[PDB]
């Protein structure tokens, strides 16, 4: 007996999260409203029609069995249901992998062949069929109660108008947070990378926070609040484990 | 303009008052330049009495639109009415690059005759205003072989003319300049690449990778938890440091490895050699002379070919090549016939030379000469006639097609004489209905087979649709192999046309994924190679991870062409995530010989040249298309149609075919006497300029790094300083470089 | 501004054409991380169904009577039960050794397959898979600092046969030590990116556990 | 010094640094400084650049940058604290 | 003219030398005495050269007007590694 030995480049996901999928057009030029764009647009439209006319044929002669609603369908019967939820221990195999559902029994599995795979990672919330306990899914791990803790769902209604004095403290620190997104084109026909890391100091009541506030408010990235006291925990690890976190939730 | 506006806004235009259009507004004009064109298409030819005052607006309309930077607009109005002729009278030193940026990007979407008829007047503007490298550039794109010499002859700064022969001489395209001519000499040096071997050999010295390198220290087995392997390390041996003169494995008492081969892998073991020496044709023909007298039939003709191999995409004056192999096109044993044709093929690729192929045409009418020699021999002449139609080699191959046996059609070498078919109307287009006549003569399936491959070839690089549309149906209806051979072609054929813009390329992945979802194996055992040629060392994530899946496909030909397709996909770019997926497609296929020998070969592939080479097909900003590469290419993916015989089988020697679609990824800039000039370049991603009025960026995400720099696919380069104006914009290849006066003013 | 009118005609039309496309080739779900049908090979999930049985993971503890041609292994089937078993037929009893993992079906619980040993998923995900984008051309002044560090960490693996030819041990250990913004981590991003064989980033701050002997349990499966 | 000036070129090699940026001058302003504060002294000296809309860092933006970083920042220095440790 | 031909002849780089230097030597002489006195003209070893006229390599025994050299005809010089003999002899 050998080791079964995997087609995959390491046992992590893939990096790309959230893409348009298959939805991906080739991005058009220019912008305007030209015969150009207009001759670029009939071109991906020209595909299409070849692409319905070609699908269409194929799925016509398609046997019964083999059709995208009865392939659908055969996929539930696979799945079966109730659907039991597991976690990822390790992976195997290509179409292997050690399962271990919630009373803590670990299992080696199948993934079937509609799993997405490159979804699959050590410690990752796995859908499993009741029966076979085969990997046949992989669940969508809901939005962490950690994670809405740190995130400003709307933004702060203050303004930088509504700062008075800070007029120096706004530029610097507009240039890290704010220039870097709205003109990035500034920091790259420069070669300079933008400033990595800001801290705002000074005597209480100064405008620190209210000047992040103010970022909050005309940012188009994520905003993430944790107070210093609350990465002092009331378990040894759990500290570092939390910073560990939050930076991951900024990924 | 408030309503429809049908005949009405230009007929009181027209009838009205005749003062200055802009008087009414900038947006009035707009409509009325969109009436015109529309009006324009419903005039019939007996309404050209009606088109007088038409015609005036339009010599106000364009300076109107190119005055308030709304250049673009101008190129749109003589478009539809199909009077793109007047724009270059009107054109100011302010836009000439935005006019013909515009308009030579619809090139690649406006079909015949409109194709032609917009680049004409973009290359009589750049004409217009003395831009003599752009000028050139946009006569390669049409092949027109008289309109290059009179692009050559017309600039007088000979400094400026250097530069089209490096331009010239990078796309394989020969011109025979008179003695009258001053520096006749250089000129011709330069465009014949002769000095390309030391200026590839400089190069690396300054990457200082001139170390050879062992195909250990590309396969890497210490770091792992027969015939076909040492056959299989000879390509890995060769591809690794091709064209570099220098091996650890080969020159270093060559016999114990060359013989450690067997049967044809010898063969290709021998021919090795020459790859290794590709380009140094003075140096070259030093090394492969000591195996040129070997007794053994194998190691002799793999050095014949290897001879090919040095010359090929080198053109010297007075021509070794032939010397050295037409004694041998007539050798009794066909394996030393074998090494000559395809010599031959590879060292006057792209020739179109009659000396070449009159001694070259009667071994195909051979009786000695068997299907593996006759598929070769049309392979090879459609390289030196690659694009050229030639009377002579048509007449020839058709009528070995129709003299071959129904049994001998069989064969999958006897797919080859149509590809030497193919490849003589490379792009031609439409001038194969003469010649599609007279495949309908011959029998099935081997005609769908013939009729479909010269077709896709006619319209390689040139995305017309309509043919692509015909492609897929010939791909929609499934046989339930033999019937279905000439479904692979089809399937690559798309790839072969839409090859030429990004646009289609991207449109055409989709498809490609249908194909590899729907189809029947036959049909699906060559999608990969449509994703190899259609994205040849452009190593993009999607088309990887879509081959990534496919290496351990149940399909043997499917998991063999997959893996190769990876290597070819990530050719000579020296990817180290590439590299990892090979090596643990090794681990993976480690029990399987036939896998292995193709994970094999594409660890070779993504490592060629020590990074320093390329195969894509395509040069000057992926604009300009290459005859000689694409027939290399074409050559080594239609023989992976039948990757369990011929490449797996005894004719591995037909994966040196890219041996023509080799050249460097070049950006070396030289100074008006030709030697270097290192100085601070900007590469980066290309961005696409069209539209966008004023200064934007045409690269993102970019570096500094001194000249001598490999360029990978789609990245563009800008001087970081302006103390030197380059003679072409296109910063590729060799560059030459002028002192700019209003610097240090 | 003429061709406006056009413009968005054609791209309705890619867009109807393209949830066209979607609803015949299906692009959807994809929270219960269903794959694109592309992929989807029904026929031969239905067979690995029957024909490959689902095993459960076990750790052997003793084999009895090993000598003897009825060799009875003694397998703790996790927090499930402990059960005296037999060897599969298609496997061969000297792969299964004592304190390994195996697998063994739901019926008789005979060893199926040996199986990895466990690790942490913290512990597997500390390997880096993807190189960082430093070179060592991005380390400057640290022309003696890197070639002390090469010369353990990466010439004994790209060229191991210069050290056993001489009888040399290479040394197994580097520490790089100075002031915060020296370059410290700099040089091991470079090293990432340029190594060939597996790397582990391991921060020290990650192996601080809430319980009694955990962190030295991931230095030990780490 | 040698070392200053290397890391110097190091993270100005992509900026758009003017003619005759004196690198031995600027690695001589900041004896004691990590390759760290080198970084950030480019960038600063590229965004005194942007600061004033103009497309080509000079001279006078590294001398800035310097004090800025070097100078300016030297209370919240961590050099002077770990050399003792190291 | 008179019995002498333009032989052009091209070097190998490595004897950094004219490429377009220019020979000169009659037609009734053979392949064998034309392979001596290149190697003279140009600071060679004869022993390890092979020549190829008209693009067909120079046959030693055949004289130059029955081999096909004509006026103004282009030539090189091969530079060898082991006697035309020696690597016979070699295995
Ligand atoms: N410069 C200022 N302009 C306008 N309002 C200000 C300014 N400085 C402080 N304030 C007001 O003071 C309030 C409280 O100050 P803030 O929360 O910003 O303090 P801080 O600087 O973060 O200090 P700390 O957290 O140390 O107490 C703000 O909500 C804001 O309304
Ligand atoms: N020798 C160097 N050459 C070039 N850049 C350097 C050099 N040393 C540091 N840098 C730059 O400074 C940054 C400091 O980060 P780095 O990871 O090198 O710090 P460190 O020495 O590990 O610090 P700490 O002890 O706080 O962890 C680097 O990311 C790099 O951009
Ligand atoms: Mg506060
Ligand atoms: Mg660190």
């Amino acid at each position: 007996y050998e080791p079964p030995v995997p087609t995959r480049v390491g046992k992590k996901k893939k990096k790309t999260k959230g893409p348009d999928a298959a939805s991906k057009l080739p991005l058009v030029t220019p912008h305007t409203q030209c015969r150009l764009k207009l001759l670029k647009l009939e071109r991906i439209k020209d595909y299409l029609l070849m692409e319905e006319e070609f699908i269409r044929n194929q799925e016509q002669m398609k046997p019964l069995e083999e059709k995208q609603e009865e392939e659908r369908s055969k996929v539930d019967d696979l799945r079966g249901t109730p659907m039991s939820v597991g976690t990822l221990e390790e992976i195997i195999d290509d179409n292997h992998a050690i399962v271990s559902t919630s009373v803590g029994s670990e299992h080696y599995v199948s993934i079937l062949s509609f799993v997405d795979k490159d979804l699959l990672e050590p410690g990752c919330s796995v859908l499993l069929n009741h029966k076979v306990h085969a990997v046949i899914g992989v669940l969508m791990d809901d939005t962490d109660p950690l994670v809405t803790v740190m995130k400003v769902e709307k933004a702060p209604q203050e303004t930088y108008a509504d700062i008075g004095g800070l007029d120096n403290q706004i530029q610097e620190i507009k240039e890290s947070v704010e220039l870097p997104l709205t003109h990035p084109e500034y920091y790259e026909e420069m070669g300079i990378k933008p400033p990595k890391g800001v801290i705002l100091y000074g005597p209480p009541g100064t405008g620190k926070t209210l000047l992040a506030k103010a970022v909050a408010n005309q940012t188009s990235a994520t905003f993430l609040r944790v107070v210093g006291s609350e990465l002092i925990q009331k378990y040894l690890g759990d500290g570092p484990k939390l910073v560990r976190e939050l930076f991951r939730v900024a990924e | 303009m408030t309503m429809s506006g049908e005949r009405e806004c230009l007929k009181y235009r027209l009838v009205g008052s005749q003062e200055e259009l802009a008087s009414w507004g900038h947006e009035y004009v707009r409509h009325l330049a969109g009436e015109v064109a529309k009006e324009w298409q419903e005039l019939d030819d007996a309404e050209k009495v009606q088109r007088e005052p038409l015609l005036t607006l339009v010599k106000e309309i364009v300076p109107y639109n190119m005055a308030h930077n709304a250049e673009h607009e101008a190129c749109d109005l003589l478009m539809e009415i199909e009077q793109v002729d007047m724009l270059e009278k009107d054109i100011d030193e302010n836009a000439y690059a935005k006019v013909c940026l515009y308009l030579t990007s619809c090139v690649n979407y406006v079909p015949e005759p409109e194709n032609s008829a917009l680049l004409r007047c973009a290359l009589g503007v750049f004409r217009k205003f003395s831009r003599f490298p752009e000028a050139l550039r946009l006569a390669l794109m049409l092949n027109d072989m008289e309109l290059v010499e009179d692009i050559f002859t017309s600039c007088k700064d000979v400094v400026v003319q250097k530069q089209m022969a490096f331009m010239l001489g990078r796309h394989g395209v020969f011109l025979e300049l008179s003695e009258d001519v001053e520096e006749y000499e250089d000129l011709t040096e330069i465009m014949s690449n002769v000095q390309l071997n030391s200026n590839f050999l400089a190069l690396a010295r300054e990457l200082d990778i001139m170390e050879p390198k062992v195909p250990d220290d590309i396969y890497k087995t210490h770091l792992e938890n027969s015939a076909r392997m040492n056959l299989a390390s000879s390509f890995v041996n060769g591809f690794v440091n091709a064209a570099f003169g220098q091996d650890k494995l080969l020159t270093d008492d060559g016999n114990k490895w060359l013989y450690k081969n067997k049967d044809h892998g010898m063969l290709s073991a021998a021919a090795s050699l020459g790859m290794i020496l590709l380009w140094d044709v003075d140096g070259g023909l030093t090394q492969i002379d000591k195996y040129l007298y070997s007794s053994e039939d194998y190691i002799k003709s793999g050095a014949l070919l290897a001879c090919g191999i040095v010359n090929s995409g080198v053109r010297n004056e007075c021509d070794p090549a032939l010397a050295l192999l037409s004694d041998y096109v007539l050798h009794n044993s066909n394996t030393m016939r074998l090494g000559s044709i395809f010599g031959l093929g590879l060292a006057y690729a792209g020739s179109n030379r009659e000396d070449v192929l009159t001694l070259l045409l009667p071994v195909m009418g051979d009786s000695k000469s068997s299907m593996e020699v006759a598929g070769v021999t049309a392979l090879a002449c459609g390289m030196i006639a690659v694009g050229s139609c030639n009377g002579d080699v048509t007449s020839t191959i058709l009528q070995t097609i129709m003299e071959k046996s129904e049994t001998e059609l069989k064969d999958t070498y006897a797919r080859w004489l149509p590809l030497g078919l193919g490849l003589n109307h490379l792009g031609k287009g439409e001038a194969i209905e003469a010649i599609l006549a007279a495949l309908e003569v011959v029998s099935e399936p081997f005609r769908s087979f013939a009729n479909t491959l010269v077709d896709v070839c006619a319209y390689a690089g040139s995305g017309n649709v309509l043919k692509v549309q015909q492609l897929l149906h010939i791909c929609s209806e499934h046989f339930d192999a033999d019937m279905g051979a000439h479904q692979g072609v089809a399937v690559l054929g798309i790839a072969l046309i839409a090859m030429g813009e990004e646009i289609g390329a991207e449109m055409a992945l989709r498809t490609f994924g249908h194909l590899l979802r729907y189809g029947e194996p036959t049909l699906r055992r060559a999608v990969p190679l449509a994703l190899a040629l259609i994205s040849v060392s452009n190593p993009r994530l999607n088309i990887l991870d879509t081959l990534s899946k496919f290496s351990h496909d149940a399909d043997p030909e499917v998991s063999y062409n997959s893996i190769f397709a990876m290597g070819m996909v990530g050719s000579g770019t020296n990817n180290a995530r590439l590299a990892a997926m090979l090596r643990q497609l090794a681990q993976y296929h480690a029990k399987d010989p036939n896998n292995l020998f193709m994970v094999r070969l594409a660890q070779g592939l993504t490592h060629l040249g020590k990074g320093t080479l390329t195969l894509c097909p395509y040069h000057s900003d992926r604009q300009l298309m290459s005859q000689v590469a694409v027939a290399g290419l074409l050559t080594v993916l239609v023989s992976f149609l039948d990757v369990r015989n011929i490449i797996l089988g005894k004719s591995h020697y037909v994966l040196y075919g890219l041996v023509a679609a080799m050249q460097p990824r070049m950006l070396v800039t030289f100074d008006e006497e030709l030697r270097p000039l290192p100085v601070s370049v900007r590469v980066g991603q290309a961005v696409d300029v069209v539209g966008q009025a004023g200064k934007p960026k045409t690269i993102t995400g970019f570096q500094t790094h001194t000249t001598p720099v490999l360029l990978a696919h789609g990245e563009r380069a800008e001087l970081a300083t302006e103390e030197f104006l380059p003679v072409t914009p296109i910063l590729e290849g060799f560059v030459i470089l002028r002192k700019n006066p209003n610097y240090d003013l | 501004s003429t061709y406006s009118r056009q413009i968005k005609q054609v791209e309705d039309d890619i867009q109807q054409l393209l949830k066209k496309i979607n609803e015949l080739t299906g692009i959807k779900e994809s929270d219960t991380g269903l794959a694109p049908p592309a992929l989807w090979d029904l026929a031969a999930d239905k067979q690995t169904l029957q024909s490959e049985q689902p095993l459960q993971v076990a750790r052997c503890t003793k084999i009895i009577n090993a000598d003897s041609e009825d060799p009875k292994y003694i397998i703790n089937v996790k927090q499930f039960a402990k059960f005296v078993v037999d060897l599969s037929d298609q496997v061969a009893p000297t792969d299964i050794e004592e304190g390994m993992r195996v697998g063994v079906d739901r019926n008789k619980y005979q060893i199926h397959i040996p199986l990895p040993p466990k690790i942490d998923p913290t512990v597997t995900m500390m390997q880096v898979e993807e190189k960082p984008d430093v070179t060592y051309s991005d380390v400057g002044g640290c022309k003696e600092q890197i070639e002390k560090l090469r010369e353990v960490v990466e010439t004994p693996l790209l060229h191991p046969e210069r050290f056993v030819n001489l009888g040399i041990e290479p040394p197994k250990g580097v520490l790089l030590f100075g002031p915060p913004g020296t370059g410290k981590t700099l040089c091991a991003r470079a090293v990432a990116n340029r190594t060939d064989a597996c790397f582990i980033r391991v921060i020290g701050s990650e192996l601080v556990q809430k319980y009694v002997g955990e962190g030295a349990r991931m230095v030990r499966e780490l | 010094l040698e070392g200053r000036t290397h890391i110097f070129k190091i993270h100005a090699r992509s900026m758009s640094v003017e003619r005759d940026i004196r690198f031995e001058l600027l690695a001589r302003l900041c004896p004691n400084s990590t390759g760290a504060e080198i970084r950030s002294v480019c960038t600063e000296a590229g965004m005194f650049a942007i600061r004033a809309r103009r497309k080509i860092a000079t001279e006078k933006d590294f001398l800035e940058a310097v004090n800025k970083v070097i100078k300016s920042y030297a209370k919240f220095s961590a050099t002077p604290r770990y050399m003792t440790y190291n | 003219t008179t019995g002498i031909a333009t032989i052009e002849v091209f070097l190998p780089p490595r004897l950094k030398k004219d490429r377009k230097n220019l020979l000169e030597t009659r037609l009734h002489i053979t392949g064998r005495e034309l392979r001596s006195k290149i190697a003279e003209t140009f600071g060679l070893q004869e022993n390890y050269i092979k020549i190829v006229i008209n693009k067909k390599q120079l046959q030693l025994g055949k004289t130059l007007e029955e081999q096909g050299v004509a006026h103004n005809v282009k030539a090189m010089v091969l530079e060898l590694k082991q006697s035309e003999e020696d690597a016979r002899k070699n295995f």
